[PDB]
RNA sequence: AGAAUAAGCACCGGCUAACUUCGUGCCAGCAGCCGCGGUAAUACGAAGGGUGCAAGCGUUAAUCGGAAUUACUGGGCGUAAAGCGCGCGUAGGUGGUUCAGCAAGUUGGAUGUGAAAUCCCCGGGCUCAACCUGGGAACUGCAUCCAAAACUACUGAGCU
RNA sequence: UGGUGGGGUAAAGGCCUACCAAGGCGACGAUCCGUAACUGGUCUGAGAGGAUGAUCAGUCACACUGGAACUGAGACACGG
């Protein structure tokens, strides 16, 4: 019920999108790879800007594809 | 249309009961909801007849599942 | 089952193969003294794989087995766990084709496995007419009450203390009826089979 | 030993002014049946005489396989030149499921439980070098480490 | 060739294209003879084989090999085929099987009656 | 450039190992330094020696055997790259259990046998062997 | 009632331990790799015998295998195929050194599952085997949860 | 691709709509192009895997071809 990501673009209101990284193994090779994830958060009054980290939670979809709300501003 | 209903497994002129609790909407012997205990009208030496446990079939009868015509003269075997 | 005349098949191997026809003797007409085929006055390279042939080639030859069904006899001593050459002949030996003459209720294992489908060796009061059921460790073994006066039944007797006891069974002469005691080990067998070595003609 | 192994025998040629003579080299290995391997062949012209010309080494560079008893010492990892070998023991009931070369070697050291490969080169030349090179540093106990395990 | 070159550019299996352009993973396939004719062997060799072409119902243009000692197959007939490349001969790689439709069967031909079509 | 600080020093002893030399030194680290203080339990090498001074460095005291040495290979599993972070039920028996396996884990830089007996895995870090 | 109603196929030059001749003569042909046939043919056509395993035996086709012959396990590159002619450096891969912190990767346990089938063992039954099921085992997986801090990332102060 | 006003679906939602803004996706392979139902599984394999989806069971999809609703609890309905 937590994911985090870096913020990457700010520049419309009440959305964001961010990048949720991982860094995961692939099967057949081993080496653990990092695999971005980039969701898009919805901003209840759009006070998030480029690079801040944010957590966030899964509720009814709030567009098309945005289905995650801003839970709360962790560091900048 | 929730059902408890004997449901043809085995071999032809081999018949093998599940007694599935199925939904009617599908098939005897595919997608049921539950199987509890078996039956076996073959049953010779060592095999038992139907292993029906009453701590599900309880369940199904709360929930409103019902015998079809045979299985309530399963039960009455008991 | 092998069938035909069977003078020709105790050449190639040199052992008796308790493969006969009367109560006297064997390889004693039939003139056994080259090595048949084609053109065999002449041997030469008897080595490996070809030797590891022909000891599977004689235990085919001995037990009425064919290769549909002695390489699935195989299949079981890996499904056995551990010692793989003796487990072969475990089966072997709780098959009915063989213990009927291991008693000794027919001539040889040519009249066992034929009486055993004509309704003669029951198991434990059923009707069996396969030879190759697995006798457990513990059963009876008599006849069906209608071949007791089949007199070729009693042309068997005779051999008992003359082909050698087996000791591992007890059995009731008068009735005509005997009991499978236990399964053997490797020593209760002819010392003319190399067990590890029909195990090695499997992957090549 | 007198567990004597035939591996191969293959028929070499060099040539003469006068034309082509043929001769055979034939390489065996000897064991005592308890792990005393050895190896050799013999440049002969003859078949029946290059294979005791082999004896003629074979007896001798004998080297005590340190065993276990039935059983290998460790999963191996050896080489020779351009060929790698793989072994690692088995446990009870399977017989001889090494190859070629390898089915020669490993059934006069007294294991039977072989499971050998050859890797790189299959030249049985430089076969019977990588089987020896993965016995000669077999050891359950002569490590220096100051401790039973 | 390292795991991170790998993961960028992972090593793909090489296929291995197929030994017949016609028989599309088919055990056999009917054909329509076009021409039987003569045809020599390769050079260390000398001979004189017949080998006929056919038209498929896959409507390809190769060669088969007419592997009988005799046959009436008489330029238009519909011959059946399976693969095997004849080594002797250049550049083909396919058999007429004997006793399909058309083809009659090799006289007498006493032992392996099931390779050259013969009944009994 | 250096990638890696302990496959440089187990690379560095394997060809002193073959070579006539006993004392090691190099530039070490504590990471250097508690790989060394387990196998010296082994009865592999002795005194790991860190000299307590600025740029401290590692004096490990390998032993001879007459003739070949006790270490015949090191050979390193888990390098940078494929870092080969591995369970408690697949701990790697490397010479029938005559290598002793050292796994890097929360509680201590381990053999295999106390890895598996306080199970934690991890790090596969070298063959002792 | 009575042996009356039942066997066939392919090969036999090699590395397959099934291995005389007769007809044919670089002809006719066979064959998977070598090859065989150019006049005593164990390689090709019969007969004459064996052998493979059997109401099936063979060969056409397709799949994986042996194939370390796409090598993560587990390969290569001076001359066999293979180092761009070399730089600056973007993403990225990996990153000297120390304490502290985080708990993303890593590690253990917990719980829901991972449907049933199939498979793997113990069985029960068909007179036996398939087949049939009962019991479990298995399902290396997935997220959640708490516990861990040697190492990696990240965070901060540094050390040369 | 967001934002709000409304409109609408049994139900969230540019799904539909007007207007406001210039965002969105993508070198971890977008878009286009060729190919194919998918999975439990199946087959060869020491395993890793590789190949693979006939009977069996779950989900999907279609009903001469295409568009479309209607009725009904449930369809954009194989013998409507």
């Amino acid at each position: 019920r937590t994911l985090t990501g870096r913020v990457v673009s700010d520049k419309m209101d009440k959305t964001v999108t961010v990048l949720i990284e991982r860094r995961v193994k692939h099967p057949i090779y081993g080496k653990y790879v990092k695999r971005s994830t980039k969701l898009h958060a919805h901003d209840e009054s759009n006070q998030c800007r480029i690079g801040d980290l944010v957590t966030i939670r899964e509720t009814r979809p709030l567009a098309k594809t945005k289905a995650w709300t801003l839970v709360d501003i962790v560091e900048r | 249309m929730v059902t408890i209903r004997l449901a043809r497994g085995g071999s032809k002129k081999r018949p093998f009961y599940h007694l599935t609790v199925t939904n009617s909407r599908n098939a005897r012997d595919g997608r049921f909801v539950e199987r509890i205990g078996f039956f076996n009208p073959v049953a010779t030496g060592g095999e038992v007849r139907l292993s029906v446990d009453q701590e599900r079939a309880t369940y199904w009868l709360g929930q409103g599942a019902q015998p079809s015509e045979r299985v309530a003269q399963l039960l009455k075997d008991a | 089952r092998y069938i035909g005349p069977k003078c020709k098949l105790s050449r190639r191997e040199g052992t008796d193969l308790f493969l006969k026809s009367g109560a006297r003797a064997l390889d004693s007409k039939c003139k056994a003294e080259n090595v048949p085929g084609q053109h065999g006055q002449r041997r030469g390279r008897l080595s490996d794989y070809g030797l590891q042939l022909r000891e599977k080639q004689k235990v085919r030859r001995i037990y009425g087995v064919l290769e549909r069904q002695f390489r699935g006899y195989y299949q079981e001593a890996s499904r056995r766990k551990g010692s793989t050459g003796e487990n072969l002949l475990q089966l072997l030996e709780c098959r009915l084709d063989n213990v009927v003459y291991r008693m000794g209720f027919g001539s040889t294992r040519s009249e066992s496995r034929q009486l055993v489908s004509h309704k003669a060796i029951t198991v434990n009061g059923q009707t069996v007419n396969i030879p190759s059921y697995q006798v457990k460790a513990g059963d009876v073994v008599a006849v069906r009450e209608k071949s007791k006066n089949q007199l070729r039944i009693a042309q068997a007797l005779e051999l008992c203390g003359q082909r050698g006891r087996v000791e591992w069974v007890e059995v009731d002469l008068d009735k005509k009826a005997g009991t499978f005691k236990s399964a053997p080990a490797r020593s209760d067998l002819s010392a003319d089979i190399n067990e590890n070595l029909i195990v090695e003609l499997y992957s090549k | 030993g007198y567990i004597e192994k035939l591996v191969q025998v293959n028929r070499v040629a060099k040539t003469v002014k006068g034309g082509r003579i043929f001769a055979f080299t034939a390489l065996t290995v000897v064991g005592d049946g308890k792990g005393r391997v050895g190896f050799g062949r013999g440049k002969a012209r003859e078949v029946p005489a290059a294979i005791q010309k082999a004896m003629e080494a074979a007896r001798r560079n004998m080297i005590q396989v340190d065993l276990n008893g039935t059983t290998l010492q460790y999963p191996t990892k050896s080489a020779h030149g351009a060929s790698k070998v793989y072994m690692q023991p088995a446990s009870e009931g399977t017989g001889i499921i090494a190859g070629g070369a390898m089915r020669a070697v490993l059934e006069v050291a007294g294991v039977q439980n072989v499971l050998a490969k050859c890797y790189g080169s299959t030249n049985p030349v430089n076969v019977v070098y990588a089987t020896f090179k993965g016995l000669k540093n077999m050891q359950p106990e002569a490590v220096a480490a100051k401790r039973g395990k | 060739a390292t795991i991170n070159q790998l993961v960028r550019k992972p090593r793909k299996r090489m296929v291995d294209k197929s030994d017949v352009p016609a028989l599309q993973n088919c055990p056999q396939r009917r054909g329509v003879c076009t021409r039987v004719y003569t045809t020599t062997p390769k050079k260390p060799n000398s001979a004189l084989r017949k080998v006929c072409r056919v038209r498929l119902t896959n409507g390809f243009e190769v060669s088969s090999y007419i592997g009988g000692e005799g046959h009436n197959l008489q330029e238009h007939s519909v011959v059946l085929i399976r693969g095997g490349r004849v080594k002797d001969l250049p550049g083909v790689r396919y058999h007429t099987v004997r006793g399909s439709l058309d083809t009659s069967g090799v006289k007498d031909r006493k032992q392996g009656r099931s390779k050259y079509g013969a009944k009994r | 450039s250096m990638q890696d600080p302990l496959a440089d020093m187990l690379t560095r002893i394997r060809n002193a190992q073959m070579a006539e030399k006993t004392v090691v030194s190099m530039p070490s680290s504590k990471l250097k330094a508690a790989v060394a203080k387990v196998l010296k339990d082994e009865g592999y090498i002795a005194d790991f020696q860190i000299s307590s001074e600025v740029k401290p460095q590692l004096s490990i005291e390998l032993k001879y055997f007459e003739g070949k040495p006790v270490i015949e290979e090191v050979k390193r599993i888990s390098r940078p790259g494929l870092r080969q972070y591995k369970s408690v039920e697949q701990l790697p028996a490397v010479r029938g259990g005559l290598g002793v396996s050292i796994v890097s884990t929360n509680k201590g830089v381990m053999t295999d046998r106390a890895a598996r007996a306080a199970g934690v895995g991890g790090e596969v870090l070298c063959t002792v062997f």
